[PDB]
RNA sequence: ACCAUCGAAAGGGAAUCCUUCCGGAACCUGGAUAUGGAUUCUUCACACUGAAUGUGGAGAAAAUCCACAGGAAGGAAUAGUUUUCAUGCCAGGUCGUA
RNA sequence: UGAACGCACAUUGCGCCCCUUGGUAUUCCAGGGGGCAUGCCUGUUUGAGCGUCAUUU
């Protein structure tokens, strides 16, 4: 018959597109963003990147309300945040003010930040590739997020982010900076390793 | 006020004790005109003055002060339904209560405080039917008193 | 003082009271712990619960009202330590 | 303010429609009922077992009557909740139907 | 033909058939609930949950020996290179005000409610004998206890795992009322049923030579400490409350949040020798657990 | 499971005669309902319940009507269930008409 | 009627939704009023997809 008809044709499109990711062969700027932060490394760097969220609409809305009724009526130190932003934080690494900076992996033009690893690694800044941007939103307020950058730490924080970045490097940088430069996507399938790799 | 019911109770003053429930007779008594010196009111961190009556459960009663009058809980609950203050020597503590019939009545109308085939061949189908039923009906309801009827004998054997 | 009859059965004490000129008759069960059936939607029951509180709300307020009540009632917290009742 | 003003007021207003079908009160309790009924009306152990046996709406009484010496024995009732549960059930679940109920004696349908 | 019009209910249509389906399926999800929950134990475990547990229990077992020490230093009348000689009573009432004040040698009556300890903690081997002696063990459970002199420093060792305070007249016969169990005999075998309190019989069967023949005279022997105290207290068995928060949908997840961030003002605990034993409105509280 | 709709005043098609008005007389379709009888000891007969599902006849490509297998469900004590049995009530618009 | 908009149209044919009124009227009939085209944009609400993820105190 034609049972076809079960998939509508943005899901038949949307399945094609997954088999093709990992049976392409892929170029080694698009691989390395297969090789991510584990569960371990990534659930430590989301507890420190979460106490430096920025203040959403309603709060920072409140907090300038509280000052102004106050002043109407009759010295503060610097705050701190998450920087995010395309823009902003690649003008933060080319300056070389980002402390760490965390990439996501799944961004739809891919090619928005096919440049950011390396000019992470030629600019001297550590850096991650993070699973998930809309993960990053939520530490940011935002839908999705492209990238996220930490350029001020509060001085509690200094030594955590100090041994997050030693973390990162030790099981990010130095475990896939062989293996990051290969092309990726070779997997065979079982029809055909079977009738390839065994003959 | 526009009822006797309403009236009753008005110069007393009842001592409820602790076995009587004083959440289902506090209400019957105030909504009477009555006064109410609970005994389970004095646990938290009066001497019982002008008290007339009291509403005890217990087996057997300890102090039996005299003037009070002593009274076992249905004697309130007989004195709402028929609104006249029946004597209270039926209702003492230590014997049988009276029955405590329901306001209501039974559903059969049987009463506890008690001491043509010829012609039947020209209906038509329904109607016979209907007599039947109807029949059937009756004969149903004196059975079920009858055997109300039985049973009280036979209890009253003995 | 509307109360016109009582009756105490075994499932609890049925109440029948004169409320402007009409017989109204309720059961209050027994004071004693619950035993709650797992059988039973309580889904129901708190909808069916949600309506009659409205409708109890608003008889009580016309109730009093028309009788030179204040409503609703102030509470008593001193004696309501003690047994916590209509008094 | 909630629920803190007169609904009704002075209002006389019917609701008299063709289809408006009020549910038809509950039947009062029995002399069987009561906490402490004449003995007669205690079941014997066979009608006990059949009264148990029979189905929950195939029952005639919902309960079996007791008979207690005193107001302190009377134990809280078990099938309370589920009681109320079958009311608000049938409340909104059971068809109601107008009748019009017989009230004749039989002895007016055999023919003259 | 001499009729009355009525209103006529028909009847529902396959009641019972219901009523066995919905017995079947409410016994069917609690087994099925139990087998996940014991099916639970064999989950791996990461070393974080270890080396919190062994932090956790190893504060606690200092905080222990510490007040254990000083109150033997009490006890001895040694009281001469100790922090505080004095047994303090902290009342905490809600806009939050705290008494401290000196405790008496009067008894008094107590409602002990068994809430969650400490997290990561293991509870060591003298507080869970305190509480097992309580017989509190599950949690959201409450007991009656008479405090005296000697009780104290007991509620100084059990701190964190409790929540104490003097219960009202109304709260008793409420709690008493509504939350009533007993140890009872089945049909004619089967004696562990845990089984309410709906008549006086049982209490007069199993209290009557006492003088106890129904639930008031318990509330009564309760609410004033009489001779019987104890023989009520140990047949009314622990009661069943309620959990402030039961369930985690955003709205009941909220409300834990809301719930836990009053906790901290609430229930404190100073982690010290000389700690005060912390006192509640036990009244409120059983209004959220009733 | 499978595609809107259009396409015939000579094809298929519910019903009027002595074809529309008048007099008399008669049919068709749709609907709500009441009465009698049947459903025979109390529960679908020797009028005479019948869901999903699957077929046959008439039309004869389709509209339209009927029937058959099937066994879901329902039916009793002051009107049990059905009403392909009989009688009783109401209505029938638009365009053409010499 | 016409770009012409409920569907058709060589017919002055056939429907659906909401409110309201009148005749024996809860069911039937009729009258009156207001609506029902397509492409696209912004937003609201309701969804589909083993598409990518996170998910032990």
């Amino acid at each position: 018959l034609s049972r076809y008809v079960k998939w509508p044709e943005y899901v038949r499109v949307q399945r094609q597109k997954k088999i093709l990711s990992i049976r392409l062969k892929v170029p080694p700027t698009i691989a390395q963003f297969q090789y991510t932060l584990d569960r371990n490394t990534a659930a430590e760097t989301f507890k420190l990147f979460n106490k430096y969220r920025p203040e959403t609409a309603a709060e920072k809305k409140e907090r300038l309300t509280k000052e102004a009724a106050a002043v109407a009526e009759g010295a503060s130190p610097k705050p701190y945040a998450v920087k995010y932003g395309l823009n902003h934080v690649v003008a933060l690494i080319e300056n070389k003010k980002a402390k760490l900076v965390l990439i996501a992996n799944d961004v739809d033009p891919i090619e928005l930040v096919v440049f950011l690893p390396a000019l992470c690694k030629k600019m001297g800044v550590p850096y991650a590739i993070v699973k998930g941007k809309a993960r990053l939103g939520t530490l940011v307020n935002q839908k999705t997020s492209a990238v996220a950058a930490l350029t001020e730490v509060r001085a509690e924080d200094e030594a955590a982010l100090a041994k997050l970045v030693s973390t990162i490097d030790a099981n990010f940088a130095d475990k896939y900076d062989e293996v990051k430069k290969h092309w990726g996507g070779g997997i065979l399938g079982n029809k055909a390793q079977a009738k390839m790799d065994k003959r | 006020y526009d009822s006797p019911v309403a009236s009753l109770f008005s110069a007393f003053v009842f001592y409820v004790s602790r076995e009587v429930p004083i959440d289902i007779l506090e209400f019957l008594i105030l909504s009477c005109g009555g006064n109410v010196i609970s005994e389970a009111a004095m646990d938290q961190i009066i001497d019982m003055s002008k008290v007339t009556h009291q509403i005890v459960d217990r087996p057997v009663l300890k102090n039996k002060v005299a003037g009070r009058t002593y009274i076992q809980p249905q004697w309130i609950f007989d004195c709402i339904n028929k609104g006249e203050l029946v004597p209270a020597n039926k209702y003492l503590p230590g014997e049988a209560l009276p029955p405590h019939l329901s306001p209501w009545g039974d559903a059969i109308g049987y009463d506890p405080t008690a001491p043509k085939k010829l012609k039947m061949i020209m209906m038509s189908n329904k109607q016979k039917k209907l007599y039947k039923k109807m029949k059937y009906s009756n004969a149903k309801k004196e059975e079920q008193a009858e055997n109300l009827k039985k049973k009280k004998k036979q209890i009253a054997k003995q | 003082r509307l109360v016109r009859k009582v009756f105490v059965s075994i499932k609890g004490v049925y109440y029948q009271a004169n409320i402007k000129g009409e017989e109204v008759r309720w059961l209050v069960p027994f004071k004693f712990p619950e035993n709650i059936p797992s059988d039973v939607d309580f889904r129901i029951m708190l909808t069916f619960l949600e309506f009659y509180s409205t409708l109890l709300h608003f008889v009580l307020y016309k109730l009093y009202t028309d009788s030179g009540l204040i409503y609703p009632p102030k509470l008593d917290l001193k004696k309501d330590k003690i047994i916590s009742g209509l008094s | 303010e909630n629920y803190q003003y007169d609904l009704w007021g002075d209002s006389t207003e019917t609701n008299d429609h063709v289809m408006h079908l009020r549910a038809p009160k509950l039947p009062p309790p029995t002399n069987e009922e009561s906490y402490n009924p004449p003995e007669e009306y205690l079941l014997s152990p066979e009608e006990k077992e059949a009264w148990e046996n029979t189905e929950y709406s195939e029952r005639e009484r919902n309960f079996i009557p007791q008979k207690y010496s005193a107001l302190r024995k009377v134990p809280g009732y078990g099938e309370s909740i589920r009681e109320r549960f079958e009311r608000s059930l049938d409340l909104y679940l059971a068809p109601r139907v107008r009748k019009n109920k017989l009230n004749i004696d039989p002895n007016s349908l055999i023919p003259e | 033909l001499n009729s009355n019009p009525e209103i006529l209910l028909r009847k529902r249509r396959n009641a019972d058939r219901t009523r066995i389906e919905r017995q079947e399926l409410a016994k069917k999800k609690r087994e099925e609930q139990i087998k996940k929950k014991r099916s639970n134990k064999n989950k791996f475990v990461r070393a974080e949950s270890i080396v919190a547990k062994t932090l956790a229990t190893s504060r606690e077992k200092e905080r222990i020996k510490r007040v254990s020490i000083l109150e033997d230093k009490k006890a001895k009348n040694e009281t001469q290179h100790i922090a505080s000689g004095k047994d303090f009573i902290l009342k905490i009432t809600e806009g939050l005000i705290r008494e401290k004040t000196t405790y008496d040698g009067k008894p008094a009556l107590l409602f002990i409610v068994r809430v969650r300890g400490p997290l990561a903690v293991n509870i060591p081997n003298k507080a869970f004998k305190i509480l097992s002696l309580l017989r509190l063990v599950e949690t959201n459970t409450g007991v009656f206890v008479k405090l005296t002199k000697n009780v104290y420093p007991l509620l100084k060792v059990i701190a964190p795992y409790v929540v104490i305070g003097k219960p009202s007249l109304s709260s008793i016969r409420s709690l008493i009322q509504k939350r009533g169990r007993i140890i009872y005999k089945g049909e004619n075998e089967a004696e562990p049923h845990e089984i309410v309190l709906n008549d006086n019989n049982i209490v007069e069967e199993q209290l009557g030579d006492h003088g106890i023949i129904c639930v008031e005279d318990i509330i009564h022997e309760i609410a004033t400490m009489g001779e019987s105290f104890s023989v009520c207290n140990f047949f009314l068995q622990p009661f069943k409350l309620n959990r402030e928060v039961s369930g985690f949908g955003s709205l009941n997840r909220l409300r834990k949040i809301k719930q836990r961030e009053a906790e901290s003002r609430t229930r404190q605990f100073s982690n010290a020798a000389t700690a005060p034993v912390i006192e509640v409105d036990i009244d409120s509280l059983l209004a959220k657990l009733n």
